[PDB]
């Protein structure tokens, strides 16, 4: 019935739907091909808010495929699960975005969108009751954060009462991908602040070091981390996807997620990380699983979140655990370490507790956090777009495509916009004072 | 003869509604396809199953009942579970989407897409009952479809069923513990309007059941399943004069005086007893005055405010089982005596008493104390602006800074809107404090009159 809407823009969008279309499909048992023989009738009669059901007993995902190349697509048609997918929903380039932002929303995305919003309208049209639009890509590079924006922008218009979603990676610390990476980051951020409900800041670098830390890879590679992210996607859903002792969608998330229409930009992060070296060393209980969601080094994002104070956190608890448990958990969190925590918003979190744990655990829980601390992104970039504009680096390369330095210079200023209405709001006291004044006259009489 | 209608609004009021209708198929011996399958009957009797069950066809008999919530999956449950088939499907109403958490959907934009559907399935309910006493309700009082639709139900029955019992059960906001973050505008947004429509309004809290379930009843980890098979056993006590005789019954229409001790007051706490386990049932045995003092403590009481912090205005207390009136009545006395209660001076013949004859039927696999003989109590105190006075105060909080009230506005609510309820909030704080004086005067209670 309620029914979402995903997108998987350039390579490393694609990649991470790539990713997620193994990782729930195997949680709904499904086979390579589309088909089904899987152990549970529940598992299949749930489905639906990510599939469509083909004739002949078989099924589809609704997924469209995103990319200005021939590349990185011909590998999906050739990998694990390549053929789940209507061959329609491929809906590509010959062109590339160069990395550039304005190359994927004013040229060559420009010249493809209406092909793949065609596609979008007729997987929205096939929905039961359309539930939003998730969006894999980054910000960072040129095709995931030009073309998304765009399309973004495009179906913000068409859908407008809809949720609008993205599950973004952003640009880490120290580290570059891409040169240009806080021009694109500063650029598609100037599009997405006021055409999404919910957006993700997912910094490669803390998975990189969830990786090593808690999961303690050798060798820790996308593979990996795509899997740590799909995690999390398939995490958030599961809450409307099956039943359990609190169901609760994205939007009903949303709503105790968002104080104020700009601070919807979250902290991700998942427990048990727990190695195959130290599963038999640790146990598996709220307790534990609570620890390690406040746990700073645990957090997929940027920073330790105590740079900060939290708004806002969501919890959504998989397998069959006591409420109590979990409720005595939250509020023990809430009172040893409310200093972590934004005082005028009283008690800052939403709980959910789905009854189907994820694959090979005795049970889960996925978090969502905003917390001021987020700044620690948009200070860093912001002036790192600063930086290379004050001297005009790499400027022509956009400009090439039907850009002005306004647009840049109007840019970089909501940026700062932003980041002081994150600080706004930071550190601010859940007391408002009164005046001394006096009433009436004032004698001994 | 006679009827009460069953109301479950949003995930709570819903999943309470497995636990409350499982309750009252053990209590009369119902299989979970309507068969009542050691029927006795001489035909057209009393047999009173019949105030809370329509008989259909061959001796299926039918909850008087109606669900909804707005998503799906939580009435999909329902129509799959071990009972599937004692509902008549009409009942089991829902929407495309979720109120979010946001009573605004609830009441307007969403809620309006259900609401002549829900109330043509009742018109047809009620069409069908003898004597409609009345309608009694779960509800997600803080949630979005148990806040706005309830609400929006409630000011929707008003116009055509005013002169029936409407009375209400809230799941409650907790002074610690925390499952949303909007909980107390909706719980504001809700309270506003259904001072308006209901005649009692019956809070019951998570945090504060917790604690009597690993004290008390000595469950270590309890689930919201336990949880809303216990919270079951008030409603069944305050019917157990409609499903069984007795030597003192209520009716519906009792309750919202001796429990409502001026108009705008319709807020009393709840509790039952004994509430513990096998292992301490077996170890040692409680009599009828025991069990009427352990109604009384802090511990005890299903909302977390201590009753020490305020006074009582209106008391009933509903024995079930193996007990006589002259116990009972001295064992009232004890309550009576003992100043550690204080009742308020308004207030000198607080007690209200009902007797019934059956015994609470004991659960599947005998995982309860094995007492013949328990005892419901419920009543309105003072100490309950202890409880709203953190709840109002956590509007003013948010409000100063608007947060999510973007979300309200989105929907189509103005800040007008938000500050008419939080005016009449602080005006709820003004009630409760009129009998905060020994004061007779004509206004709060009446110079003509003599208790
Ligand atoms: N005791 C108890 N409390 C519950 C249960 N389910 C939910 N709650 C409480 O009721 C509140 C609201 O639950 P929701 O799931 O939001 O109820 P809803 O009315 O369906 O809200 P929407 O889904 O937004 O329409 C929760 O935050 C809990 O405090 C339950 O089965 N038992
Ligand atoms: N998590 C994740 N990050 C990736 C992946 N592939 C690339 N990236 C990052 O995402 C960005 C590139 O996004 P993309 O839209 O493909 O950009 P383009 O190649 O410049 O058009 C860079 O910051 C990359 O480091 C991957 O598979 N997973
Ligand atoms: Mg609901």
């Amino acid at each position: 019935m309620r029914e979402i809407v995903h997108i998987q823009a350039g390579q490393c969008g694609n990649q991470i739907g790539a990713k997620f279309w193994e990782v729930i499909s195997d949680e709904h048992g499904i086979d390579p091909t589309g088909s089904y023989h899987g152990d549970s009738d529940l598992q299949l009669e749930r489905i639906n808010v990510y599939y469509n059901e083909a004739a002949g007993n078989k099924y589809v995902p609704r997924a469209i495929l995103v990319d200005l190349e021939p590349g990185t697509m011909d590998s999906v048609r050739s990998g694990p699960f390549g053929q789940i997918f209507r061959p329609d929903n491929f809906v590509f380039g010959q062109s590339g975005a160069g990395n550039n932002w304005a190359k994927g929303h004013y040229t060559e995305g420009a010249e493809l969108v209406d092909s793949v919003l065609d596609v979008v309208r007729k997987e929205s049209e096939s929905c039961d009751c359309l539930q939003g639009f998730q969006l894999t890509h980054s910000l960072g590079g040129g095709t995931g954060s030009g073309m998304g924006t765009l399309l973004i922008s495009k179906i913000r218009e068409e859908y407008p009462d809809r949720i609008m979603n993205t599950f973004s990676v952003v640009p880490s610390p120290k580290v570059s991908d891409t040169v240009v990476e806080p021009y694109n980051a500063t650029l598609s951020v100037h599009q997405l602040v006021e055409n999404t409900d919910e957006t993700y800041c997912i910094d490669n670098e803390a998975l990189y070091d969830i990786c090593f830390r808690t999961l303690k890879l050798t060798t820790p590679t996308y593979g990996d981390l795509n899997h740590l992210v799909s995690a999390t996607m398939s995490g958030v859903t599961t809450c409307l996807r099956f039943p359990g002792q609190l169901n609760a969608d994205l939007r009903k998330l949303a709503v105790n997620m968002v104080p104020f229409p700009r601070l919807h930009f979250f902290m991700p992060g998942f427990a048990p990380l727990t190695s195959r070296g130290s599963q038999q060393y640790r146990a598996l209980t709220v307790p534990e699983l609570t620890q390690q969601m406040f746990d700073a080094k645990n957090m997929m994002a940027a920073c330790d979140p105590r740079h900060g104070r939290y708004l806002t956190v969501a919890a959504v608890f998989r397998g069959r655990m006591s409420m109590k448990e979990v409720d005595e958990q939250m509020l023990n969190v809430q009172n040893k370490n409310s200093s972590y925590f934004v005082e005028w918003i009283p008690n800052n979190v939403k709980t959910a507790v789905c009854d189907i744990p994820p694959r090979g655990l005795k049970m889960s829980a996925t978090f969502i956090g905003n917390s001021t601390a987020i700044q620690e992104l948009f200070k860093r970039i912001s002036e790192q777009f600063t930086a290379m504009f004050r001297r005009k680096a790499f400027l022509h390369w956009y400009t090439g495509e039907g850009m002005d330095e306004m647009e840049f210079t109007e840019a970089e200023s909501n940026m700062n916009d932003l980041v002081s209405e994150y600080q706004q709001y930071q550190d601010a006291t859940a007391d408002e004072q009164g005046e001394f004044e006096e009433e009436g006259e004032e004698d001994e009489a | 003869m006679r009827e009460c209608i069953s109301i479950h609004v949003g995930q709570a009021g819903v999943q309470i509604g497995n636990a409350c209708w499982e309750l009252y198929c053990l209590e009369h011996g119902i299989q979970p396809d309507g068969q009542m399958p050691s029927d006795k009957t001489i035909g057209g009797g009393d047999d009173s199953f019949n105030t809370f069950f329509s008989e259909t066809g061959a001796g299926k008999h039918v909850p008087r009942a109606v669900f909804v919530d707005l998503e799906p999956t939580v009435i999909d449950e329902v129509r799959t579970g071990t009972y599937r088939q004692l509902f008549h499907p009409e009942q089991l109403i829902t929407g495309k989407e979720d109120a979010a958490n946001n009573y605004a959907r609830g009441h307007y934009t969403i809620g309006k897409e259900i609401i002549d559907l829900v109330l043509d399935r009742i018109r047809k309910l009620a069409d069908q009952c003898t004597g409609l006493q009345g309608f009694l309700v779960f509800h997600s009082f803080g949630g979005g479809t148990g806040s706005g639709f309830t609400s929006l139900l409630m000011e929707r029955l008003s116009v055509d069923y005013g002169k029936k019992s409407k009375l209400e059960f809230s799941i409650y906001p907790a002074p610690q513990v925390s499952t949303a973050v909007v909980e107390p505008y909706n719980s504001i947004l809700t309270t506003h309007t259904t001072l308006e429509h209901s005649d009692c309004a019956f809070m019951v809290d998570n945090e504060a059941i917790y604690d009597i379930c690993r004290r008390n009843l000595d469950i270590e980890r309890p689930t919201y399943t336990n949880l809303n098979r216990l919270i079951s056993q008030i409603v069944s006590s305050i019917t157990a004069s409609l499903r069984f005789d007795g030597a003192l019954n209520v009716d519906l229409t009792e309750f919202q005086t001796n429990l409502v001790p001026y108009p705008r007051i319709h807020f009393p706490l709840a509790t039952y007893a004994p509430v513990i386990s096998a292992e301490k049932a077996y170890h040692e045995q409680l009599s009828v005055a025991e069990i009427t003092n352990a109604c009384f403590e802090p511990a005890n009481q299903m909302v977390k405010c201590d009753p020490r912090h305020g006074k009582y205005m209106a008391c009933c207390l509903l024995y079930r089982g193996d007990v006589v009136p002259k116990d009972v009545n001295a064992a009232i006395a004890t309550i009576k005596t003992k100043r550690s209660i204080q009742f308020v001076d308004w207030c000198p013949t607080g007690f209200k008493v009902g007797i019934n004859y059956q015994p609470p039927t004991v659960v599947p696999g005998g995982d309860l104390a094995k007492v013949q003989r328990a005892v419901c109590m419920l009543s309105n105190t003072t100490a309950i602006a202890e409880a709203w006075a953190r709840l109002d105060h956590k509007f003013d909080l948010m409000y100063a800074k608007r947060a999510f009230v973007h979300w309200y506005v989105g929907e189509g609510m103005e800040e007008g809107e938000f500050s008419e309820a939080r005016e009449d909030m602080a005006a709820l704080e003004k009630d409760y404090e009129e009998v905060g004086v020994d004061s007779v005067e004509g206004e709060g209670e009446e110079e003509g009159e003599e208790y």
